[PDB]
């Protein structure tokens, strides 16, 4: 019963923990872009402040 | 009790006897083997299954 139920739960919890990984993921990928947008905002808003004082 | 006839009668109900526990185990013997065999799988397979 042992083998039988490992073999089934092998395939079971590799499925489940490859679906939960890839939404973690995605998730911490989603953060980070976010995260990556607002430095690059934040450089542009320097980059005005740059061009308000050669103004 | 000392005749020939008595022993011989003695002696076929012994043989009959052998048989009948011969073929009892001989039962036996397979289904031990066949268990340790089905015992050896199994573990053979969780094995198997966990690495």
């Amino acid at each position: 019963e042992q083998l039988a139920n490992a073999r089934r739960d092998y395939e079971a919890e590799i499925a489940r923990a490859r679906q939960e990984a890839a939404k973690i993921v995605a998730q911490a990928q989603e953060r980070a872009k976010q995260q990556e947008a607002e430095i690059i905002a934040q450089a542009r808003r320097e980059a005005e402040r740059l061009k308000e004082e050669a103004r | 009790g000392i005749n020939p006839t008595l022993f011989i009668a003695q002696l076929i109900n012994f043989l009959l006897l052998i048989f009948i526990l011969r073929a009892l185990l001989y039962r036996p013997v397979m289904n031990l083997l066949n268990e340790r065999t089905r015992r050896i799988e199994e573990s053979v397979r969780d094995a198997e299954k966990v690495r």
